[PDB]
C-alpha cells in the first residue's frame, strides 16, 4: 500500500527529472556568447524621495509611472509624485507592521498587508477628498507578504501560512486559493497576460499558479535556502528569483528548467529583492550589502554598483515605461535612479 | 456634501458685512476655499482665496485691500469680512472647494450662493454669447491671452456649467480630464490660447451657460460665457 | 512653477509637517517583542503588568509597547529589529523541552537581523522550580550530565532564604543561556538574564531598568564613546 | 634654523587638520547620519572651530614668516574677528557636548524628551550668539598700520583696555568652559562607575572621556598661560621666547587638528559612515 | 629670530 | 496526503514541453527586438530626461 505509492511517486518524480534532463541540450550561456555586452553602466540619484520616518518594507510603481506608493513600519502609506518628489497622499495605517504594498493598475486604490494577517484596501481618488480603507480582507493564517492587484475587484495575496489567495473585493472573501508550498510564501509576481503568477516559498522552491483554474501547473527547485523575492520576465515565458543563497536564477515556463544563475564570489549576502528591464536585457538586483547588483540578463557578468544607501535594500522597482529604477531601504529614504 | 452661505442683504455703501459659509459631508481641512461673486447682469469673477492652513492668501485686484478672507477648521466655517462696498458690489457669492494635489480636479463643488444688494490678468474671451440649439453637436471656443501650457506639460483651462437657478458645476478640468459623474457625451480639446469644448446629443436639461476659467497664475480670470437656448 | 505646482507644495508641506509631528509622538515609547514557547507564562506575566497582539505600559512616565505574534519565526522576526529590546521568557521549571528552550535563544541571538538587538530573558516559574528540586522525582543531572560537575559560583548570593540546591539548579540553567549568549556576543548586543516568578509584581520595573541600560548603551555608541 | 621649519611646520598642521575637517564634515553631512543632538553639536565643533580656525592660521604664519602684512586694512580685522569668534564657538560647543553627553548617559530616557533637534539648533544659535558677542570688539582690536617703513597688522588698543580684553577673552572663553567640561565629565564619571563587556565598555568611556578633558584644558592652556605673562610679569624677548610663541601657537592649532580625530574619527561607527560615502 | 613684525604683534606698538 | 501528491506528480507528467534551445532563441529574440525601447540600457538624454 504506502510502499506501491512511494515507489510510483519515486517513479514519476525520476520519469519528470529525466524528460527535462533530456530537453536541456544547449545552454543559454552557449548561445549568447557572440553578443555585445552592455558594459560599466552608472546611475545616479536623479531624485532621494525623503519622507519616511522608518524602513521602508515594501513600494510599487503606478500604471503611469510617475507615482509610486510606499509603505514603511511606522504605518504611512505615502504615495509619491516621483517627479517632483511630492507627496500626494499620507494614509495612516491600523497596524504599523506593513510587509507589502500594492498600487491598483487603474489608480484608484492601494492595498497594504502585514503581521495583521488582513489585507486592507484603501480608496482614493473619491468624494469627500479623504482616503478611507474600502475592504478589510481577512482569512489568512499566517503573516501577508505580498500582494497584488489584477483589476478593481480582484486581488492575489501571499501570506505566511504556505498559501495563496484570489479575492474579490466587492465579496470580501476568498475565490480562489493555492496550496502546496511547505515554508513561508515570501513573494509573488504576476504575468502581463494577468493569467498565472509565480511565487516562491521558504522551502527553497518556487511554484507557477493559475488564477483561473487555481491549480499548480510547474514546481521549480533549484535553490539551497529561502526564496525572498521574485520577478517575472517582461516576455510571459520566463521569470528570476532571487534567494538568501546570495545568487539569482532565472527560469523560463515552456521548457520547465532553470536557465543561468548568477552569482559572485565577492558577494555571500543575501538577494532581498529582484527586477528586470523594459526590455529584459539587464537585470537589476538588491543585495543586503547595502547596496545593488547590476546583472546582465544573458551575460550574468556584474554590469555595475548602485552604491546609494545606508541601510540594506528592501524594495525594487522599474517603472512600466523603464525610464528610472526606485530602490527602497531600511534607511527611510528611497531612491531614483537613472 | 452641502456648502450653505449666509449673509448679505441690502447695505447702504460704505457699510461692513460678513458672510459666513459651512461645510458637511467632507473634511475641511484638507480642501482650499474660493469665493466667487456674479454680478446679476455679468458673469462669474473670481474674489478670493484661502489655502489649506491657512498658509497663503489670495485676493482679486478689485478688492484688494478692503475684504478679508479666512477659514475655522474645527468650526468647519469661512468667513469673508466685507468692507466700504460699492453700488455695484450687489452679486450672488458662491463658495467653491477646491484641492490641489497631483491628479486631482479642483472647483468640482460650488456652494449655494447667498445674495447682497447695495443701494496683467489673462484676459479670456468668449466669441458667442448665445447661442439657439437637441440632438445637435455644439462646440464653444474660448480664447486666452496667453498661452495655457507651463513647462511642466499640464495645460491649466477648467469649463464650469451654470444651469438656469442653480449653482456651477465642474465639468473639465486642465482642458482633458472629466470631472465625477459628467457624462461622457462632453469633451474637450485644444491648445494654447485656442480651446474648444464639444457637446455631443443634447438632450433635455443640458442647457446653461458655459465658463471658460484659467489657473496658470493668479488673479484667476473667467470668461464672459456662452449662453445655450432651444 | 504653476499655480497648481505651488499649492501642490504647500499641501505637501502640510502632508510633511504632519507626518514630523507624528514621528515625533511615535518615537516617544519603547518597543519591546515578546517570545516564547508553550507552558510558558508569558500570557500571565503580560496580564500581570496590564494575529498579533498587543500590551501597553507605562513606568516612570515612560511609555511601552509590548507586542506579541501568535513557527518557523526566522522571516517574520525581520520587522522586530528596530525594538529595544527583545523579551524571552522560557519555563525553567521544564526540563524535559528547556533544551529546545536553549535551542531556541540560539536562533534568536544568532539571528543575522537581530546583531544589534539586546534581549532580556525571563526564567519564569521559578515557585514550580524550587517545588521541583525539593520534590526530587526529576533531576537536572538526568538531562544534563555537565550539572554533576557544576559547583555554584563565588560571589553569587542570590537572595537569603532559598536552599542550596534550588540556587545550584537555577544558575546552572541561567549560566547555560548565559554562555549561549556570550559565545558570539562581540559587545554589540548583550543578554539580560532575570528569575521571574508567576506572582512576582515587579516585572515591569525590571524591563524598565533594562530598557535603561540599552538605551545608555546606544547612547554611548552614538557618541563615539564606544 | 628656524626660518625653513616654521612654514613647514604651519602647512603641515593646517594640512593635517584640513583633511580630518574635510573628512568629519563630509561624513556628518552625507554619511547617512541623520539629524539628532550629538550629531548636531558635533558638526557644530567640527565645521566652526576646526575649518575656521585652520583657515586663519595661514594669516598668523605669514604674520611670522613674512615681515609684513600684506593683506590689506579690511583682512587685518575680519581675520582677528573670525579667529575669535571661532575659537569661542569652540570652547562653547565642547561645553554643550559635554552638558549633551552627561544628559544622554545619566537620564537616558527622559533627556530623550529634552534633547530634540530643535532644542540642539536653539543651543547652537546660542552658543554663536555668545561668541560673537564675546568676540565684538575684537573686530577693531587689531588695526593696520605704518611700523618704521614697512606695513604692519597689530593691536591698536590702550594698555588698560587691551588687557581688559585679554583677561575677559582668557576667563570666558578658556575658564568657563573648561570648568563645565571638568565638572561635567567628573559627574558622568562618578555615575556611570556607580560582565567582562560591560566593563570593558565603561574603561573604552572613561578612557576618551578622560583624553577629551585633558585635550581641551592642555593645548589652549599655553597661549592664555603666554598672554598672561606678558601682562603681568617680566617676559623677557629671546630666542627661546620665540620657540615658545611657535609652540604656543602650534599646540593651539594642534587642538582644533585633533578635536575631528578624538571626538568622532576614532568610533568604529564613524568610520562605517566614512566607508559608506566612500 | 624675533621679527619686528612679530615682537610688535605679540608686544603692541608701544614698546615692540 | 499520498494520494495528492501522486495525482499531482501524475497530473504534471503529461505536459508539453519545448527544447531549451528554441526557448533560449525565444528569449534571445524578445530581448533584442525591443532594445531600442529601454531606458536603462540605452541612456536618455537629459533634456529628454524626465528626472
Amino acid at each position: 500500500e504506502l510502499d506501491q505509492l512511494r515507489q510510483e511517486a519515486e517513479q514519476l518524480k525520476n520519469q519528470i527529472r529525466d524528460a527535462r534532463k533530456a530537453c536541456a541540450d544547449a545552454t543559454l550561456s552557449q548561445i549568447t556568447n557572440n553578443i555585445d555586452p552592455v558594459g560599466r553602466i552608472q546611475m545616479r540619484t536623479r531624485r532621494t524621495l525623503r519622507g519616511h520616518l522608518a524602513k521602508i518594507y515594501a513600494m510599487h510603481w503606478g500604471t503611469d509611472s510617475r507615482l509610486l506608493v510606499s509603505a514603511s513600519q511606522d504605518g504611512k502609506l505615502i504615495i509619491w509624485d516621483s517627479y517632483t518628489t511630492n507627496k500626494v497622499h499620507a494614509i495612516p495605517l491600523r497596524s504599523s507592521w506593513v510587509m507589502t504594498c500594492a498600487y491598483a493598475p487603474s489608480g484608484n486604490y492601494v492595498a497594504c498587508g502585514g503581521l495583521d494577517n488582513i489585507c486592507s484596501i484603501y480608496n482614493l481618488k473619491t468624494r469627500e477628498g479623504n482616503v478611507r480603507v474600502s475592504r478589510e480582507l481577512a482569512g489568512h493564517t499566517g503573516y501577508l507578504s505580498c500582494c497584488r492587484f489584477l483589476d478593481d475587484n480582484q486581488i492575489v495575496t501571499s501570506s505566511g501560512d504556505t498559501t495563496c489567495a484570489l479575492w474579490d473585493i466587492e465579496t470580501g472573501q476568498q475565490t480562489t486559493t493555492f496550496t502546496g508550498h511547505t515554508g513561508d510564501v515570501m513573494s509573488l509576481s504576476l504575468a502581463p497576460d494577468t493569467r498565472l503568477f509565480v511565487s516562491g516559498a521558504c522551502d527553497a522552491s518556487a511554484k507557477l499558479w493559475d488564477v483561473r483554474e487555481g491549480m499548480c501547473r510547474q514546481t521549480f527547485t533549484g535553490h539551497e535556502s529561502d526564496i525572498n523575492a521574485i520577478c517575472f520576465f517582461p516576455n510571459g515565458n520566463a521569470f528570476a528569483t532571487g534567494s538568501d543563497d546570495a545568487t539569482c536564477r532565472l527560469f523560463d515556463l515552456r521548457a520547465d528548467q532553470e536557465l543561468m544563475t548568477y552569482s559572485h564570489d565577492n558577494i555571500i549576502c543575501g538577494i532581498t529583492s529582484v527586477s528586470f528591464s523594459k526590455s529584459g536585457r539587464l537585470l537589476l538586483a538588491g543585495y543586503d550589502d547595502f547596496n545593488c547588483n547590476v546583472w546582465d540578463a544573458l551575460k550574468a557578468d556584474r554590469a555595475g554598483v548602485l552604491a546609494g544607501h545606508d541601510n540594506r535594500v528592501s524594495c525594487l522597482g522599474v517603472t512600466d515605461d523603464g525610464m528610472a529604477v526606485a530602490t527602497g531601504s531600511w534607511d527611510s529614504f528611497l531612491k531614483i535612479w537613472n | 456634501v452641502q456648502l450653505v452661505e449666509s449673509g448679505g442683504g441690502l447695505v447702504q455703501p460704505g457699510g461692513s458685512r460678513k458672510l459666513s459659509c459651512s461645510a458637511s459631508g467632507f473634511a475641511f481641512s484638507s480642501f482650499g476655499m474660493h469665493w466667487v461673486r456674479q454680478a446679476p447682469e455679468k458673469g462669474l469673477e473670481w474674489v478670493a482665496y484661502i489655502s489649506s492652513g491657512s498658509g497663503t492668501i489670495y485676493y482679486a485686484d478689485t478688492v484688494k485691500g478692503r475684504f478679508t478672507i479666512s477659514r475655522d477648521d474645527p468650526k468647519n466655517t469661512l468667513f469673508l469680512q466685507m468692507t466700504s462696498l460699492r453700488s455695484e458690489d450687489t452679486a450672488m457669492y458662491y463658495c467653491v472647494r477646491s484641492i490641489y494635489y497631483y491628479g486631482s480636479s479642483p472647483f468640482d463643488f460650488w456652494g449655494q450662493g447667498t445674495t447682497l444688494t447695495v443701494s496683467s490678468d489673462i484676459v479670456m474671451t468668449q466669441a458667442t454669447s448665445s447661442v439657439p440649439v437637441p440632438g445637435e453637436s455644439v462646440s464653444i471656443s474660448c480664447r486666452s491671452s496667453k498661452s495655457l501650457l507651463h513647462s511642466n506639460g499640464n495645460t491649466y483651462l477648467y469649463w464650469f456649467l451654470q444651469r438656469p437657478g442653480q449653482s456651477p458645476q465642474l465639468l473639465i478640468y486642465r482642458m482633458s480630464n472629466l470631472a465625477s459623474g459628467v457624462p461622457d457625451r462632453f469633451s474637450g480639446s485644444g491648445s494654447g490660447t485656442a480651446f474648444t469644448l464639444t457637446i455631443s446629443r443634447l438632450e433635455a436639461e443640458d442647457v446653461g451657460v458655459y465658463y471658460c476659467m484659467q489657473h496658470l497664475e493668479y488673479p484667476l480670470t473667467f470668461g464672459a460665457g456662452t449662453k445655450l437656448e432651444l | 512653477v504653476s499655480a497648481e505646482d505651488k499649492a501642490a507644495a504647500e499641501r505637501s508641506k502640510m502632508i510633511d509637517k504632519n507626518l514630523r509631528e507624528d514621528g515625533e509622538k511615535a518615537r516617544r515609547t519603547l518597543r519591546l517583542l515578546l517570545l516564547g514557547a508553550d507552558n510558558s507564562g508569558k500570557s500571565t506575566i503580560v496580564k500581570q503588568m496590564r494575529g498579533i497582539f498587543e500590551t501597553k505600559f507605562q513606568v516612570d512616565k515612560v511609555n511601552f509597547h509590548m507586542f506579541d505574534v501568535g513557527d518557523e519565526r526566522r522571516k517574520w522576526i525581520q520587522c522586530f529589529n528596530d525594538v529595544t529590546a527583545i523579551i524571552f521568557v522560557v519555563d525553567s521549571s521544564d526540563y524535559n523541552r528547556l533544551q529546545e528552550a536553549l535551542n531556541d535563544f540560539k536562533s534568536i541571538w544568532n539571528n543575522r537581523w537581530l546583531r544589534t538587538i539586546s534581549v532580556i530573558l525571563f526564567l519564569n516559574k521559578q515557585d514550580l522550580l524550587a517545588e521541583k528540586v525539593l520534590a526530587g522525582k526529576s533531576k537536572i543531572e538526568d538531562y544534563f550530565p555537565e550539572f554533576a560537575r557544576y559547583t555554584t559560583p563565588e560571589a553569587a548570593t542570590p537572595e537569603p532564604g532559598d536552599d542550596p540546591r534550588v540556587t545550584r539548579a537555577k544558575y546552572f540553567i541561567r549560566k547555560e543561556f548565559v554562555d549561549i549568549s556570550t559565545a558570539s556576543g562581540d559587545g554589540r548586543h548583550i543578554c539580560y538574564p532575570h528569575f521571574t516568578c508567576a506572582v512576582d509584581t515587579e516585572n515591569a520595573r525590571r524591563i524598565f531598568n533594562d530598557c535603561k541600560d540599552i538605551i545608555l548603551q546606544m547612547n554611548l555608541r552614538e557618541y563615539n564613546l564606544v | 634654523p628656524e626660518a625653513v621649519i616654521v612654514p613647514l611646520l604651519f602647512a603641515l598642521i593646517f594640512l593635517v587638520g584640513t583633511v580630518g575637517n574635510t573628512l568629519v564634515l563630509a561624513v556628518l553631512l552625507r554619511g547617512g547620519q541623520a539629524v539628532s543632538t550629538t550629531n548636531l553639536f558635533i558638526l557644530n565643533l567640527g565645521v566652526a572651530d576646526l575649518c575656521f580656525i585652520l583657515c586663519c592660521v595661514p594669516f598668523q604664519a605669514t604674520i611670522y614668516t613674512l615681515d609684513g602684512w600684506v593683506f590689506g586694512s579690511l583682512l587685518c580685522k575680519a581675520v582677528h574677528f573670525l579667529i575669535f569668534l571661532t575659537m569661542h564657538a569652540s570652547s562653547f560647543t565642547l561645553a554643550a557636548v559635554s552638558l549633551d553627553r552627561y544628559l544622554a548617559i545619566r537620564y537616558p530616557l527622559h533627556s530623550r524628551e529634552l534633547r530634540t533637534p530643535r532644542n540642539a539648533l536653539a543651543a547652537i544659535g546660542l552658543i554663536w550668539g555668545l561668541s560673537l558677542l564675546f568676540s565684538g570688539p575684537y573686530l577693531s582690536y587689531y588695526q593696520q598700520s605704518q611700523l618704521a617703513n614697512l606695513t604692519v597688522c597689530h593691536p591698536a588698543w590702550s594698555a588698560p583696555r587691551r588687557r581688559a580684553m585679554d583677561i575677559c577673552t582668557f576667563v570666558f572663553s578658556y575658564l568657563l568652559p573648561v570648568l563645565v567640561l571638568g565638572l561635567t565629565y567628573a559627574r558622568t564619571l562618578r555615575y556611570l562607575w556607580r560582565g567582562s563587556g560591560a566593563r570593558r565598555a565603561k574603561r573604552k568611556v572613561t578612557r576618551m572621556i578622560l583624553i577629551v578633558a585633558a585635550l581641551f584644558c592642555l593645548c589652549w592652556m599655553p597661549h592664555h598661560a603666554l598672554i598672561l605673562c606678558v601682562w603681568f610679569g617680566q617676559f623677557p624677548l629671546t630666542r627661546a621666547t620665540y620657540a615658545l610663541r611657535i609652540l604656543s601657537h602650534l599646540v593651539s592649532y594642534a587642538n582644533s587638528c585633533v578635536n575631528p580625530i578624538v571626538y568622532a574619527l576614532v568610533s568604529k561607527h564613524f568610520r562605517k559612515g566614512f566607508r559608506t560615502i566612500c | 629670530g624675533w621679527t619686528l613684525n612679530s615682537a610688535g604683534y605679540l608686544l603692541g606698538p608701544h614698546a615692540v | 496526503q499520498a494520494r495528492k501528491l501522486v495525482e499531482q506528480l501524475k497530473m504534471e507528467a503529461n505536459i508539453d514541453r519545448i527544447k531549451v534551445s528554441k526557448a533560449a532563441a525565444d528569449l534571445m529574440a524578445y530581448c533584442e527586438a525591443h532594445a531600442k525601447e529601454d531606458p536603462l540600457l540605452t541612456p536618455v538624454p537629459a533634456s529628454e530626461n524626465p528626472f
